[PDB]
RNA sequence: AGUUCGGCCAUCCUACGGCGGAAACUCCUUAACUCGUUCCGAAUUAAGAAGAGAAGCGCCGUCAGGCCCCGCCAGUACUGCGAUCGGAGACGUCGUGGGAACACGGGGUGCCGAACC
RNA sequence: CCUGCUACACCGGACCGCAGGCGUCCCACGGCGGGCUCAGCGAGGACCCUCCCGCGGAGCAGAAGGGCACAAGCCCG
RNA sequence: CCGCCCCCCAAACUCCGAAGGGCCGCGCCGCCCCGCCCUGGCCUGGGCGGGGCGGGCGAAUGCGGGCGGCGC
């Protein structure tokens, strides 16, 4: 969340010194461990078309038996 | 290798194709074969009698004998500096009629046909390996303008 | 809760059987051993005697397998037998014998249209006055024109002793076709001699006429239920051998087929 | 309403599972149906159960006809025309079983007492399409017997009252 | 439109709802004879015509599962030939040829041949 | 001597390379014909029996790989 | 127990599948007849030959080819 955003790159720095070779620390455009970008994810939630699992988010079904 | 039995190294080539198990269809026995014909050898792994060795899978030969149940096929085989003419006896499930001369019979029929028609001058009937293109005009009224793009990472 | 057997993985790997095996209309093991032929006989036709029964009708056909279909050379259906004088009882033992006789005579007359010398209907004219004895046309052994040869394809029927499939084969032999067979699976055989009188009884429909005779004796109320169509054509149970004997003679004379022009509806 | 839709009694199977009692048991089924009964052999060995393998364990006979219906109105008369509501399978069949076999009729017990399963199968006209050798196909889903259809039929034919 | 015999063996299969039958196929009725069931006419063998469109079968349907075609994925992954290109290496680059798959989105859902009604 | 892999999609290809097997067993556990369908899930039934669906998830002497459903498996003559 | 998502894998896993390799073909054909003898119901086929006819040289590039004996 936002309350930890400051200190994650400090902990990733710690881990880098335990691993052989050269490593790179980066910040992603995705929303969490999901597959949409923040702007993409925001809008999909904005209109409704996005599914929810437990901690992962999917799209509208649009396939198979209509309801029953 | 260290072990070299008759069907060694056959785990994939003698296996059946996906959703193509079971008995062969009956065209395997209603085809007519003749002396001098060209055939392909393809081993069907469900028929174990008269089944040729793995070396002969995917070769093309010529019929020399027509027997009651099996055909005799001649295969040219390279051995260490010379070619050998080998003769084998193979049952019908492992032979298919070959089209290696199909293209040549179509052309021989087409040249005598186009000669009969004469177009009063006889056309050129030699095959032609693709030539360089001739001169022509093309419009550039609507032309698109592209350029390299910037790196995105 | 309960595992599901037909997942989408089950369908992906499923191989269907040949269409005529799914419909339960062909056995391909037996069909391979009928049409097979030595390869130094390159394209010579080979024939099958096909006998199929339904409810209400018995079919015979002569057929040759080709690459992409098979040709029917001749066929006779037992619903034609009303024209030769057999009104009721089609699909019984006698009606199967007569239909095979019709198909055999019709084929030989078809292959001897125009031929003057030693035509296939004069040579091998078959038999007369059915006896129910063993007979083999390929014993005559004309040196120069052999008998027509065919094989009995019975399909999915059981090959029991006294089935109607074998009766239809027997009438094809008695009209001059070389069909290889033994007398086993006929009525009147005991592994120590084959007695032909018992075979003439089914051929002449004698078991049918004795059933009506007794059935009328005790339960005449059922005799109306059991045999209503027999009693409306006014054929009484004592004249079947009268009625079958005339029918055979009227078959050999005119085997030729008269096409019933027909009109359909969707 | 439709004929060719009526339910009938397809068959009734009497099964006796337990040295020469099976011989005594077979005679009992023999003198209750007028049919030679059969004998089953043992699939495994269970030293806990006391049966070796490949050995005469049970006996049973199948009954088909108006005979089957009569024996299945004396078996219920034992149970006082009472049947569990949950005794009807997902496929239109119901069963039950007695403990003393002389409760259909008094017989000099010589041959000893036994206890049987009465398992009944029903069907409609048409079920032949799934048993014949040639052109064999599954019966349609609507033409099959739901368990609610099976209860309404036996209570009409018999007088069972379904203790719940 | 239908039945018997076939070719290729799912665009033809599986599941669930429907709609049809003049003819045809089917279900169906029977245990004298034929032959048959580790027991059972269930099957099968024989003999039949009172009843049926309830099934099978033919047809129609379903943001149906499968199967089949096309586009995208993507000149990306990988790779043949050539390099006194870079790098400690692991690996990558350039020149000249060849070129996927998964996923994703749209479409489709047996035809051909002999004989008979 | 044999199977799979090493082995780089024709064939061929090394090691005291990797995981293993063979010197037997069967007059039926063999030949042929006919019939039949297996493993099992689900749901029933006195203290094995029945139906339904079932691409083989069983079996086929013993290694491993391949093959097979009106059969190459099981039962009978 | 069951259903939907999901991180990460295989020299002795593969429903898909390259680059790359491998084997065969690229000149004599048509059309009618006639002769000889295992195969077919036949007036069927199949094989080996003869005649009469119409034709005709049907990718590129380079270039003469094949067989044996004796021996290190
Ligand atoms: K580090
Ligand atoms: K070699
Ligand atoms: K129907
Ligand atoms: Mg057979």
């Amino acid at each position: 969340r936002a309350s930890a955003k400051d200190y994650v790159k400090d902990a990733l720095r710690r881990a880098k010194f335990k691993i052989p070779g050269r490593q790179a620390i980066v910040e992603s455009r995705n929303w969490g461990f999901t597959e949409f970008t923040k702007e993409e994810y925001e809008d999909l939630r904005e209109r409704g078309e996005l599914q929810y699992d437990g901690n992962n988010a999917h799209r509208i079904s649009r396939k198979g038996p209509l309801n029953l | 290798t260290h072990s070299q039995g008759y069907r060694c190294k056959t785990r994939y080539c003698f296996a059946r194709k996906f959703r193509r198990h079971g008995m062969a269809n009956l065209t395997t026995y209603n085809r007519v074969y003749k002396l001098g014909q060209y055939v392909n050898i393809k081993v069907n792994g469900a028929y174990h009698k008269g089944m040729p060795h793995r070396y002969y899978n995917g070769r093309t030969g010529t019929i020399f004998n027509i027997g009651p149940r099996a055909l005799g096929v001649q295969i040219q085989k390279r051995v260490r500096g010379r070619i050998m003419l080998k003769r084998i006896n193979v049952r019908l499930e492992h032979v298919h009629p070959s089209d290696c001369r199909k293209n040549h019979l179509e052309r021989v029929a087409a040249n005598d046909a186009a000669r009969r028609l004469a177009g009063q001058p006889v056309p050129c009937l030699k095959r032609q390996n693709a030539l360089p293109r001739a001169a022509h005009v093309v419009s550039i009224a609507s032309a698109i303008d592209i350029t390299p793009l910037k790196y995105d990472g | 809760w309960v595992k599901v057997q037909k997942t989408r993985s089950y369908f992906k790997r499923f191989q269907v059987q040949f269409r005529r095996r799914r419909e339960g209309k062909t056995d391909y093991q037996a069909r391979k051993a009928l049409i097979i032929q030595d390869k130094n006989k390159y394209a010579t036709p080979r024939y099958r005697f096909v006998v199929r029964r339904t409810n209400k009708d018995i079919i015979c056909q002569v057929t040759a397998a080709e690459l992409t279909k098979d040709r029917v050379v001749c066929a006779a259906y037992s619903h034609e037998l009303p024209r030769y004088g057999i009104p009721v009882g089609l699909t019984n033992y006698a009606a199967a014998y007569a239909t095979g006789l019709l198909c055999g005579r019709r084929l030989l007359e078809k292959l001897s249209v125009g031929i003057k010398e030693n035509a296939l209907a004069q040579l091998y004219p078959g038999l007369d006055k059915a006896t129910g004895e063993e007979y083999h046309p390929d014993e005559n052994e004309n040196e120069e024109v052999h008998a027509f040869k065919a094989f009995l394809d019975i399909g999915l029927a059981r090959a029991s002793t006294g089935a109607r499939v074998f009766a239809a084969m027997k009438g094809a032999v008695d009209a001059g076709l070389n069909i290889p067979h033994s007398m086993k699976r006929f009525p009147g055989y005991s592994k120590d001699g084959f007695d032909s009188s018992a075979l003439r009884d089914r051929i002449m429909g004698k078991h049918v006429g004795d059933y009506m005779a007794e059935l009328k004796a005790e339960d005449e109320e059922t005799y109306r239920k059991r045999f209503s169509k027999y009693i409306a054509a006014k054929v009484e149970p004592l004249r079947l051998e009268a009625m079958y004997t005339k029918a055979h003679a009227a078959i050999r004379a005119n085997p030729q087929a008269v096409k019933a022009k027909f009109e359909i509806k969707k | 309403e439709n004929p060719m839709r009526r339910i009938r009694i397809e068959k009734l199977v009497l099964n006796i599972c337990i040295g020469d009692a099976l011989t005594k048991a077979a005679k009992v089924l023999q003198q209750l149906t007028d049919q030679e009964p059969t004998f089953s052999k043992s699939r495994l060995t269970i030293r806990g159960f006391g049966i070796r393998r490949g050995q005469k364990i049970s006996t049973h006979v199948t009954v088909r006809g108006e005979k089957a219906r009569e024996i299945i109105e004396r078996g219920l008369r034992v149970k006082n025309f009472e049947l569990p509501y949950s005794c009807f399978s997902t496929t239109g069949n119901f069963g039950f079983g007695i403990t003393e076999h002389i409760d259909l009729g008094i017989k000099y017990d010589s041959m000893g007492i036994y206890g049987m399963d009465f398992y009944v199968v029903l069907s409609r006209p048409g079920f032949r399409v799934n048993k014949r050798r040639a052109q064999q196909q599954h019966v349609g889903a609507s033409h099959k017997i739901t368990p609610d259809e099976a209860r309404a039929w036996v209570e009409r034919e018999f007088e069972v009252v379904y203790t719940k």
